[PDB]
């Protein structure tokens, strides 16, 4: 009665449905006493004035992972659902800009004309709801493209040892892709979006800056999460660059994700895992990272002509730790992917640069995303580099070698020095299968190794002259006929040495 | 210790104050002022019951206790430390759970054994007597324990009749001879 | 303000207060337990619920009596900063142990900071050379830039950075920090005598250097926040 009252009197007098009361809160995870009425993945406001993503619902206290500082935050304080699960503006006008995770412009170019906002979770599109995958992306790296053909739509997984300049393998895929942005290529043009996961700000910038000298970011949308920004943004920050380029995916048009490092993803979700208290998984990243990772990666699709016949591709970044794929995110990892570009960091000191390791390079569904002039000249670069390998096992025992051991290892060389390259020179497909030729077929085996450079630099200039009807003809038809293969066989023998 | 041990968990409070107020011998006392605040607990069901939830504070609690016994005095004195207790330990989701468990354990002490007779179907009360009789007449029931009989209807029990207390069960089933008849006749 | 609290736990030097009143100092306040022997700074890091925080204690716990009186002196540790701290040798509170004296402070700056934004950043590329031969050839530094050396400490490791001190500190026009976290007491006397001998710290005078020094015998948690602190500096 009275007592009622007074007890009435010191209630809550909160039903906490669509609130509640934040009753601990220490480590930047805060747990809430209270909110009946949530659903799961839904942003909270924080009345200190923070949003923040709810991952753990406890029927005690819901762990909503703060998106800011804690340093705002006191315990026993409000938070009143947002009552929404997150979501990103996603359109047009992010092409040319930087947007932070949020969805905030970063670059101060200001407010994105973004048309439309989506979700960051999207369910992946169905067996049902796709083509094949029948589209050549041309990285202008010529080991790419020969060895592990990149087709829109596909994932093909840029694995190595962290920081040989692991971006800018990637960097040259954009370089090749502004072929395409000049041209009217459009539905078949990639609109190319490089996220950027655990970075510092200065790092991002120089790349961006990179990018504005080398004119290219009219086609580029750069996705950050800086290594000062937070965990849970991190933790969202791939997904959200997903919905982004679904967008794009869903107009029709072709673009290309690349999720760099998606390495420091698994670091920021076992970060949250483990201060949700969630069970650790091997190497304490928790034990449904592989689910995280599954479901971002399924979502670069090509899709069927009656789903348009759009295509986001992905090239998912990977940093191996010693190199080691034993370990549980690159194994998992490495079975989600439908390529694996293992590079060589002794080969990168050696000079190939980029450094493909070829022999673990692998484009596990291989070739159908080649050009057919490309599939010809490179058919046998395979067969003599494997020969190569035997050999040099041979050759640096370093003993007197088999005459038939001699041939594979004279033409095995210059096969290196043809797979040396050099970062931020891009290359024309058109221009690259005359130099394949020239290899296959043995011309270069007669000049020297040193010289293989300028004769390939010299080659292209003398086919620039003169053969430029010819490099014409590579360009539009893509194949080589008899006739093209004969004027080839002729200039490459007319330039031979000169 | 005092007769009866009850390795409950939050139920050592229950043990712990039947051995206390065992050993000041004011057990008749707690236990029929424990049945008027739990009563009291049934008759507070907005914010005693729906403020059973832990959100109070250390000083709303002590306020929550300070109510309770406003509405009532009938309190053994050793149970309001143990109020002070379980304010201060913040008890208070197990608080009825105690209030069962010095039931039980106090009931125990002074004997009453509890029993059920589960079945499928609502048993006679010329049964519920007949089994009763049965049950003292064997030696299960040695005096100095009374017993409880609540004959309970429970789908779940197909085909015989199953008496339950002491632990000690007679469970008449269908099932069993279901089984045996399955397996044989498959194998 | 007055806020009492008292010291429930000692469990290491992350103590744990109950601030009594349901006033609590909020996440990454500090907070002063006075003693005999000084008083002690703490940092509150969570709130664990019933008005009981978890506070990190830069100083070295030791003697606490179980509930001791807290006051709050609140916000993030504001340190001293000025161009009287430059000379300086620093303690984590802000206290100047080379007995100096007292810092004239014209800012006490908080411990806590953001970092500037991607708009903010001005990407540099102007190369700064060392003179050292295999550093030139194969990484040459960049001013402003971010330098970064791995391996075993005081391998020498200390004498290659002293050595940078000598040639990159002694072609440098602006101010320098020294910040040595875990520094060996008799490296960092050498050093300072050195600093005061060389010009670069000259006790009368100006010093284009200012200098921080923690000591790898200063608790764990006075470490932690050694470097927040040369980093506000």
């Amino acid at each position: 009665s009275i007592l009622e009252e007074r007890i009435k009197g010191v209630s809550d007098e909160a039903n906490l449905n669509e609130t509640g009361r934040v009753l601990a809160v220490g480590d930047g995870i805060a747990r809430v006493f209270g909110l009946n009425n949530i659903q799961a993945e839904e942003l909270v406001e924080f009345s200190s004035g923070v949003k923040g993503m709810a991952l753990n619902l406890e029927p005690g206290q819901v762990g909503i992972v703060l998106f800011g500082s804690d340093r705002l935050v006191k315990e026993g304080e409000l938070v009143k659902r947002t009552g929404n699960i997150v979501d990103v503006p996603v359109g047009p006008g992010l092409l040319g800009r930087v947007v932070d995770a949020l969805g905030n412009p970063i670059d101060g170019k200001g407010p994105i004309d973004a048309a439309g906002r989506s979700r960051a979770q999207v369910k992946a599109p169905g067996i049902l709801p796709r083509r094949s995958v029948h589209e050549p992306v041309q990285t202008g790296l010529k080991a790419v493209d020969a060895l592990v053909p990149i087709g829109r739509g596909q994932r093909e997984l840029i694995i190595g040892d962290r920081q040989t300049g692991k971006t800018a393998v990637a960097l040259d895929t954009i370089l090749n892709q502004k072929r395409w942005n000049n041209g009217s290529d459009e539905s078949k043009k990639l609109y190319c979006v490089y996220v950027a996961v655990g970075q510092k700000r200065s790092t991002v910038a120089q790349l961006v800056q990179t990018l504005e000298q080398h004119d290219a970011m009219k086609y580029s949308i750069i996705v950050a999460a800086t290594a000062s920004e937070a965990a849970p943004l991190q933790y969202l920050a791939p997904f959200t660059a997903a919905s982004i380029g679904e967008w794009f995916r869903d107009n029709g048009k072709h673009a290309l994700i690349v999720y760099d490092d998606l390495s420091k993803q698994a670091v920021a979700y076992r970060q949250l895992s483990l201060l949700l208290r969630r069970p650790p998984g091997r190497e304490a990243y928790p034990g449904d990272v592989f689910y995280l990772h599954s479901r971002l990666l399924e979502r670069a699709a090509k899709l069927s002509e009656k789903e348009g016949s759009g295509s986001l591709t992905a090239l998912p970044v990977i940093e191996t730790q010693g190199g080691d794929v034993s370990a549980y995110i690159p194994t998992n990892v490495i079975s989600i992917t439908d390529g694996q570009i293992f590079l060589e960091a002794e080969l990168f000191y050696k000079g190939i640069r980029p450094a493909i390791n070829v022999g673990l390079s692998v484009s596990r569904v291989g070739s159908a995303a080649q050009v057919k002039a490309l599939k010809q000249v490179a058919g046998s670069l395979k067969l003599f580099l494997a020969q190569y390998r035997e050999v040099a096992a041979f050759a640096q025992f370093g003993s007197d070698l088999d005459a038939s051991t001699k041939q594979t290892l004279v033409r095995g060389e210059r096969l290196t020095q043809l797979l040396k390259q050099n970062q931020y020179s891009p290359l024309a497909t058109e221009e690259q299968v005359p130099l394949i030729y020239a290899g296959v077929n043995g011309h270069l085996d007669g000049i020297e190794l040193s010289r293989i450079g300028e004769f390939e630099s010299s080659f292209l200039s003398y086919l620039k002259s003169n053969h430029n009807e010819l490099l014409t003809e590579i360009r539009e038809k893509g194949e080589l006929s008899k006739e093209l293969l004969a004027s080839l066989k002729s200039a490459t023998e007319s330039f031979v040495a000169t | 210790p005092p007769p009866v041990r009850l390795f409950g968990v939050e139920g050592t409070y229950a043990t712990a104050l039947y051995q206390a107020a065992a050993k000041n011998s004011s057990i008749d006392a707690a236990f029929q002022s424990l049945q008027k605040v739990e009563s009291t607990v049934k008759k507070n069901p907005k914010l005693g019951h729906l403020l059973l939830n832990p959100a109070l504070s250390l000083k709303d609690r002590n306020s929550v206790i300070d109510a309770i016994v406003e509405t009532h005095k009938n309190l053994d004195g050793y149970v309001v430390n143990l109020l002070k207790v379980l304010s201060e330990n913040n008890r208070l989701g197990c608080f009825e759970k105690i209030a069962s468990d010095f039931g039980v354990l106090n009931d125990a002490h002074n004997g009453l054994l509890k029993g059920t007779v589960t079945s499928a179907e609502p048993l006679d009360p010329k049964s519920f007597k007949r089994i009763e009789k049965a049950l003292s007449a064997s030696k299960l029931v040695g005096q100095g324990k009374s017993l409880k009989l609540e004959n309970v209807v429970k789908p779940e029990i197909k085909g015989g009749l199953i008496v339950e207390l002491g632990d000690k069960t007679v469970d008449l089933s269908i099932s069993t001879k279901i089984q045996k008849l399955n397996k044989v006749l498959e194998d | 303000t007055p806020i009492t609290g008292k010291v429930t736990a000692v469990i290491g030097a992350i103590v744990d207060v109950h601030f009594e009143q349901s006033e609590l100092p909020a996440i990454l306040n500090a907070l002063e337990i006075k003693t005999p022997q000084g008083k002690l700074v703490l940092e509150v890091a969570q709130h664990l619920g019933e008005n009981t925080v978890r506070t990190i204690a830069m100083d070295g716990t030791e003697g606490l009596v179980r509930g001791e009186k807290v006051l709050d002196t609140g916000g993030p540790i504001s340190v001293p900063v000025g161009r009287e701290t430059l000379g300086r040798i620093i303690n984590v509170i802000g206290e100047p142990i080379d007995e100096r004296g007292p810092i004239k402070s014209k800012l006490r700056k908080p411990i806590h900071a953001d970092p500037p934004s991607f708009a903010e950043q001005s990407t540099s590329a102007e190369i700064l050379e060392t003179g050292i031969k295999v550093v030139d050839l194969l990484a040459p530094y960049a001013r402003g830039g971010k330098i970064g050396l791995f391996g075993g400490a005081g391998v020498g490791k200390t004498v290659f950075i002293q050595e940078l001190i000598n040639n990159i500190a002694k072609a440098h026009g602006g101010f320098s920090v020294f910040t040595g976290v875990g520094e060996r007491t008799r490296e960092g006397n050498d050093l300072y005598r050195e600093m005061k001998e060389t010009g670069v710290i000259n006790l009368e005078g100006e010093s284009k250097v200012a200098l921080v020094f923690g000591q790898m015998n200063e608790p764990p948690g006075a470490r932690a926040r050694v470097a927040l602190t040369g980093l506000t500096i």
